[PDB]
RNA sequence: CGCGACCUCAGAUCAGACGUGGCGACCCGCUGAAUUUAAGCAUAUUAGUCAGCGGAGGAGAAGAAACUAACCAGGAUUCCCUCAGUAACGGCGAGUGAACAGGGAAGAGCCCAGCGCCGAAUCCCCGCCCCGCGGCGGGGCGCGGGACAUGUGGCGUACGGAA
RNA sequence: CUAAGGCUAAAUACCGGCACGAGACCGAUAGUCAACAAGUACCGUAAGGGAAAGUUGAAAAGAACUUUGAAGAGAGAGUUCA
RNA sequence: AUGCCUGGGCAGGGCGAAGCCAGAGGAAACUCUGGUGGAGGUCCGUAGCGGUCCUGACGUGCAAAUCGGUCGUCCGACCUGGGUAUAGGGGCGAAAGACUAAUCGAACCAUCUAGUAGCUGGUUCCCUCCGAAGUUUCCCUCAGGAUAGCUGGCGCUCUCGC
RNA sequence: GCGGGCCCGGGUGGAGCCGCCGCAGGUGCAGAUCUUGGUGGUAGUAGCAAAUAUUCAAACGAGAACUUUGAAGGCCGAAGUGGAGAAGGGUUCCAUGUGAACAGCAGUUGAACAUGGGUCAGUCGGUCCUGAGAGAUGGGCGAGCGCCGUUCCGAAGGGACGG
RNA sequence: GGGCAGGGCGCCCUGGAAUGGGUUCGCCCCGAGAGAGGGGCCCGUGCCUUGGAAAGCGUCGCGGUUCCGGCGGCGUCCGGUGAGCUCUCGCUGGCCCUUGAAAAUCCGGGGGAGAGGGUGUAAAUCUCGCGCCGGGCCGUACCCAUAUCCGCAGCAGGUCUCCAAGGUGAACAGCCUCUGGCAUGUUGGAACAAUGUAGGUAAGGGAAGUCGGCAAGCCGGAUCCGUAACUUCGGGAUAAGGAU
RNA sequence: UUAAUUAAAACAAAGCAUCGCGAAGGCCCGCGGCGGGUGUUGACGCGAUGUGAUUUCUGCCCAGUGCUCUGAAUGUCAAAGUGAAGAAAUUCAAUGAAGCGCGGGUAAACGGCGGGAGUAACUAUGACUCUCUUAAGGUAGCCAAAUGCCUCGUCAUCUAAUUAGUGACGCGCAUGAAUGGAUGAACGAGAUUCCCACUGUCCCUACCUACUAUCCAGCGAAACCACAGCCAAGGGAACGGGCUUGGCGGAAUCAGCGGGGAAAGAAGACCCUGUUGAGCUUGACUCUAGUCUGGCACGGUGAAGAGACAUGUUUUUUCACUGAC
RNA sequence: CGAUCCUUCUGACCUUUUGGGUUUUAAGCAGGAGGUGUCAGAAAAGUUACCACAGGGAUAACUGGCUUGUGGCGGCCAAGCGUUCAUAGCGACGUCGCUUUUUGAUCCUUCGAUGUCGGCUCUUCCUAUCAUUGUGAAGCAGAAUUCACCAAGCGUUGGAUUGUUCACCCACUAAUAGGGAACGUGAGCUGGGUUUAGACCGUCGUGAGACAGGUUAGUUUUACCCUACUGAUGAUGUGUUGUUGCCAUGGUAAUCCUGCUCAGUACGAGAGGAACCGCAGGUUCAGACAUUUGGUGUAUGUGCUUGGCUGAGGAGCCAAUGGGG
RNA sequence: CGACUCUUAGCGGUGGAUCACUCGGCUCGUGCGUCGAUGAAGAACGCAGCUAGCUGCGAGAAUUAAUGUGAAUUGCAGGACACAUUGAUCAUCGACACUUCGAACGCACUUGCGGCCCCGGGUUCCUCCCGGGGCUACGCCUGUCUGAGCGUCGCU
């Protein structure tokens, strides 16, 4: 009864998609993620799981804004200027 | 090593009172100028049954002598109180049943209910189903009055605190046998999750100090000190005497 | 019976700014064990270590003696060698364990409160004019506002200072 | 020596980030889990767990065309040094 | 597993508690007879819920617990959906150390951690030379160590069929 | 060559390799219920046996016990093997085509594969309300991320009529 | 929408009743006003009518090779019953030491703060009848289970509901049938050896078998009789035992 | 009620009996707070236990361990405070809370409730009597019980035959009164004995049906495998398929079968060892939350009085106020 | 009779007590004591049947091995019993042996597992012979009885009680003899009792818990591999086929009882009471067969019937073989 | 001689071992050492003629502008360009642009409900309605405005 018969009545889900980390870990009743802790301002991470930190770190994503910062620093963060016109 | 039953009642969330259908706290009328000096009249509208409480309650409608509005209070109904009856409350209120007035005014030997432990707490003593308190003596000096509680103890209280004349309606419930586990289940379903009680000797020695053993016995004296840590204070707590 | 100053305290979609989170190899402040060793184990050891929390920068922290020494004295802080597996600590068992001087890398010193003298001699905000304004400054013109005597600025701080 | 007030670069550290150089190091069961659409596929409700997988040929010149079979498949022919 | 909130559901029959009507007896108290009535943590029994026996089938199965007959209960301490609360030395338990996602006399995940083992197992080419002990003493010592003993290697000091 | 192994002949192979003097090591396997990958006997064997049942003719088709059509015989026998929903699934729904792989035989069939198509709201529901409960501000605690609590140590309504 | 049946009233007017009466399956009611008359209100999901016969359905005959949502004649009728099943409405009771939700939202009433035009007009219409404009966003396919979900799978397991015909029969029991559905449940053919799994039957004995009547078998429904010990007087009880 | 070996006599249950608490309280949660549950509560309530329908009864014991009551008549008693001498660090002395000692209560608190001799005109038993002892020495009841080693106790019944069953006896290893005794209608998928009927359980087996097994077409694994597989005796790690001596042995197979392969599974669940652990208990060793008590600070104002030192100081006892709380 | 560490005492005009000097205190140097009885010297209570891990056949609970104390069985001498008489039948006090069908001693194999006590079923073997066949001896007159020899061919039963091995009783019989085969036999069965987890009683323990003390409920997996066995095709040679046969080799099978006559005879005082040859039959076992009797029965053969379905009659069908002759 | 079985060899199958290759790792060292309310890290959804994944991009969505270079991209068509022209692709990148969540900011997370101003459709501001644009979170500093107090004071 505790085995195959019990697996039949898994009808209602307890987790949904979190809107901050995107993972299916948002607990419906507690309204807490447990993967990133969305209601908490700070992101959830720990030093006892280094692989988890490596999975979601700065280099993993798009880096849409930081990649431009790298080149802008590499040239000198110049603003409001144009190259010599032809 | 497991936490015993009785400690888990403090946390709650399973032993909390069932207050879903309760009609409200049965508090006496608040003290005001009319109560303190004269008296104010109210009209009894209906007598209501409060789940989890043997004694019936009575809804009494007053009028606020500061704003144009009708105040409503939920008193504990005394024996003989009927609908459409005028009930008075104040220092000058007369000595009739279902009439709340200070104990100092009432003469000795008066039977009262819903007695105030402190002046202005709106009723705390002798209000269960049919219990009543009796005033024994008055002390004009220091404004003190002696009252005998239904437990048999005599307590000294201030003369300012009020009480309702008469006994609490609905007495004699304990005379009728329950006769069934089902009736006990229905009775305790409206109060708490505490009715099905397992004996400590019938438990394992991990969840109760009285459990364990090849014979269903206690093995230790049932009496325990009042200065005992939680998880051990079971049985007869600070028993002066034990037997019949 | 109202108004006018002050002191404490609120409201703002009031004017102009600031903090929030991320990373976290290196750094700073807390909290903080048990595996293990002692052929067992409780003090010890593991170990101010891992785990947990908070806070920055390109470095951080520290830093110019309420010092070291007892010598014919040295002279901020930081790091390297040595001191030294030493003094010392420890069921004085297992084990733990620095500092001074010496040789180097580098080397940089200073500022307030108070004490007192100068007519608050001081500072912030808004208007106009001139320069440049893409890390919003300088000067001048404003009986235009505010802060400040419950103390701003100049001289001046232990190596003495002021007249 | 003058505590209970404050500031300060250099010699110091840097398994993260940006851009370079090198090796008595390994050579696809090795070297990072990941030489390849790898934190990907996939597993668990979740915290998390987590792979396998490089090589035609110098050049596709990648087998026109004939024939049996419904086709998969063959027999000839052709390309290429193979 | 338990508490709470909001919904849904439970054929057909038997027995016949109060209350009520009529008749008969009585001096009264009241008592008999025949009806009506439908109460019961009532009975047989279906759906539902559960799982006693055959210790049947199966037992690399349909199935990491199912199947056939036979069974207990079936208006109440009843069965059930959704929402919500209680989280690991904690919860919950009509109490079996039972349940807590196929794990419960202390769940799962990652780290400390390559935890420790006097205890098992394994330990990779050839040839040549030498070649053992299971014994003394001490140890919370008896499946182990230290220490003497047995072994090998490296030499050195000398004598000589000179 | 005692041996560890080595030198030539032939074939395949197509691009690097070895001897000697020294140096260095992640340097020699038969076992560890060793790790990974592959392959045998078993073996064309166990098995393709829970719930009564199929038959005839024609059509398409290379191919028919399993497709379709018609006829006959059956079962589920309104608590159904019928008709619709909720949770869940997420294109599995519909039309056309293929038969590479899967549907433990086959298939001309499919929930397989490849192309396209399909979900039309004021009235049907979400949206509104509150229940059990959860959870901010004020307040308190906490080294700290935060926690306690939902009226309790609050100047808590920015609304309205009439003038 | 309008009208009318049919139910309910703890609504009203005349009047005062023992020789008590009215009345239900049961109850219950009456000088705090019963029977008898006359009214009023609520629901009217039922019947007639607008909608609406124009449409739908069953028949008979055609237009058009085809496309073609067509054209037409007819009918869609009259009655009775039932502790019959289901749904719904309404009265009446029984049980609780159980008394069986909150809020949003809508409405009625008590008061008269105030407005109106002044003798034909106005302020007002919890708007009386029409007339004009708008109603945004999200989901909508299909399966919903011996094959579309969870069990590694087209797994004999598990998974919340609604609709509910005829016969027999107490019955939503079992069996047969109609509407609807399907091909026998991951294959077929040929024989009927032993062992099996699932059903049975056995002369005479009747538990002698076995730890043990395990398993199987016996009785079984209804009607008419009858029913003991014991007892908490309620039961035992379908006791047991007979006939049809 | 132990999902997946135990549905029961186990748990629960109404009834019965005790314990604590009148709110700055009882029980409990919580690292923390003017925190929280019971509690929308108030002794006919809440919290903690034991027993377990109805009837009857509930015997004795406070010696022990618990629990509880008061008590300056008080032995021991820490910190802080007071005095002493010393140059001081100091040590000594006096004072001295709770708790332990001391004194009562309580067994429906945990629990317990003996032994040796003599003695009635046949024997036997034994009324009755004596001694030692504890806190009483088992009272009413009941039994060879679910409880009795001897034991298959003794007698009767039930059978032709009974270690079974029932009914009586008590001598009870080791029954017994809310750790409840006895009884008891109805009920029980609870454990046993006998009887009626019934039957393949059996004497003693046979036959029939359906699906398998069988053969065929198609599709097709897994466990296991040092090498393999005919025996007798011998020796051997004391029970060999292999070795020795003998008996002997002939391709490839099919359907059964369970003697052997000390057959397959799981680094034996039993026992022992380890200076290996875990659940639980306590009169084991170290501790700890909580809790009781004393001192210091928050901690103020007024009015009376005494002791002690000394010839102003401390301790301060009581009463009164509120502005802290 | 006692190490380190620690404490304590004793001794020096002893050293240090750190910038110097004095004085207390403290630390050193040397010698005694305070003690470790597990005595070359840890500070240390239980339970686990809810249990876990690493191992051990270095170590227990089986079988099997050595031995035979013990158990069982058999001899040697002959004091005596036997009315007389040691040896028909027995046999003390002593002494010599055999078996491993009893319990013991040992720990040799097995703890990376060899499934245990009984019962049921089945085969074979031993003789230490209960009965039957053939015989010897008597305290053998007949009958009966025991002692002994060749001898295991064929038999050694049905039941009440108990799980039982064992044991006791009832009945029949010629007899109801004793044993082995891993204390034969669980991929042959069952699970009744031991022997996990749930519970009850009694004793013990403060307690968790323990009891060769009782009670109750408690999952028995897999063969399709090799061999062995049971059957079925087959195989090497005979030139190929077929018919009729022989035979080496293996297996082997029949057993016991009753009645009549003998004969109421032999024998015997009597009571009682035989045997051989013959006749009629029975028990157990083996090999066959269905004429008869019985069983089965779906030839689904033929009637009879319940409910439903083809409109009804007729003829039929469905209800896992509808039911019944 | 058969079939089956055993050893060896040639060839043919299953398998991918060995060797040689390597736009990848590991280790050491040098310089620099830069995120975010002017909206970070991360996530979601979309963007190509034919486009699933990877990579790149953000409704200006396989890239816009400018600078340098100078004739392509390419799997196929289509082509823009005259490559004597800012002129195809590339690299640089300083201008512009940059959807929705997310410290995430009107209230909650359904993509649901709102308030304060301006413009247009409708109007001829008239409020309903529709579309577009800008605001509306917490804490905190300076300053401004409006306030309260039986807080401390002064005049009447
Ligand atoms: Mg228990
Ligand atoms: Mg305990
Ligand atoms: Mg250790
Ligand atoms: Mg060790
Ligand atoms: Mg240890
Ligand atoms: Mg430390
Ligand atoms: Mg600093
Ligand atoms: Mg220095
Ligand atoms: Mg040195
Ligand atoms: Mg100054
Ligand atoms: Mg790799
Ligand atoms: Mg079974
Ligand atoms: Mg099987
Ligand atoms: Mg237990
Ligand atoms: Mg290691
Ligand atoms: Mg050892
Ligand atoms: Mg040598
Ligand atoms: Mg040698
Ligand atoms: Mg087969
Ligand atoms: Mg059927
Ligand atoms: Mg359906
Ligand atoms: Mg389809
Ligand atoms: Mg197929
Ligand atoms: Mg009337
Ligand atoms: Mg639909
Ligand atoms: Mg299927
Ligand atoms: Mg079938
Ligand atoms: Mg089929
Ligand atoms: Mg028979
Ligand atoms: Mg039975
Ligand atoms: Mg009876
Ligand atoms: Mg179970
Ligand atoms: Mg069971
Ligand atoms: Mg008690
Ligand atoms: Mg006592
Ligand atoms: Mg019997
Ligand atoms: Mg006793
Ligand atoms: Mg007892
Ligand atoms: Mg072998
Ligand atoms: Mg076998
Ligand atoms: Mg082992
Ligand atoms: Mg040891
Ligand atoms: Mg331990
Ligand atoms: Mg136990
Ligand atoms: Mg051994
Ligand atoms: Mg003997
Ligand atoms: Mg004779
Ligand atoms: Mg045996
Ligand atoms: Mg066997
Ligand atoms: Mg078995
Ligand atoms: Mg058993
Ligand atoms: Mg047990
Ligand atoms: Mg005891
Ligand atoms: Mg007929
Ligand atoms: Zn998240």
């Amino acid at each position: 009864t505790k085995g195959t018969s019990s697996f039949g009545k898994r009808r209602n889900k307890t987790h949904t998609l979190c809107r901050r980390c995107g993972s299916k870990a948002y607990h419906l009743q507690k309204s807490t993620c447990g993967k990133c802790g969305y209601p908490a301002k700070r992101k959830r991470k720990y030093n006892w799981s280094a692989k988890a930190k490596r999975r979601n770190t700065t280099g993993t994503g798009r880096m849409r804004h930081l990649k431009i910062v790298y080149r802008r620093f590499r040239h000198g963060f110049r603003e409001g200027t144009t190259p010599k016109p032809k | 090593g497991r936490v015993i039953r009785g400690q888990r009642k403090g946390a709650g969330s399973v032993f909390r009172a069932h207050v879903k259908h309760r009609k409200g706290a049965a508090r006496l009328r608040a003290v005001d100028f009319a109560e303190r000096h004269g008296y104010i009249k109210g009209i009894v509208k209906d007598i209501i049954h409060d789940p989890g409480r043997g004694a019936p309650l009575a809804k009494v409608v007053f009028r606020d002598p500061y704003r144009f509005k009708k105040r409503t209070e939920l008193f504990i109904a005394a024996e003989g109180i009927h609908t459409g009856q005028f009930v008075y409350c104040g220092k000058k209120a007369q000595l009739n049943i279902g009439n709340v007035l200070p104990v100092g005014t009432m003469p000795e030997g008066t039977i009262v209910c819903c007695l105030e432990e402190k002046p202005g707490d709106r009723g705390k003593l002798a209000r269960a189903s049919g219990n009543y308190a009796t005033v024994i003596s008055h002390n004009p000096e220091t404004k003190k009055t002696r009252v005998k509680l239904p437990s048999g103890s005599k307590k000294v209280i201030s003369s300012a605190n009020r009480a309702v004349v008469g006994v609490v309606a609905g007495g004699g419930r304990i005379d009728k046998p329950i006769l069934k586990a089902g009736r006990a289940y229905h009775k305790y379903k409206a109060k708490r999750n505490c009715w099905p009680r397992v004996r400590g000797v019938a438990m394992n020695p991990v969840e109760h100090p009285f459990g364990g053993g090849n014979h269903q016995h206690i093995g230790k004296p049932s009496t325990i000190r009042r200065d005992a840590p939680a998880g051990r204070k079971v049985g007869l707590i600070a028993a002066r005497r034990t037997g019949r």
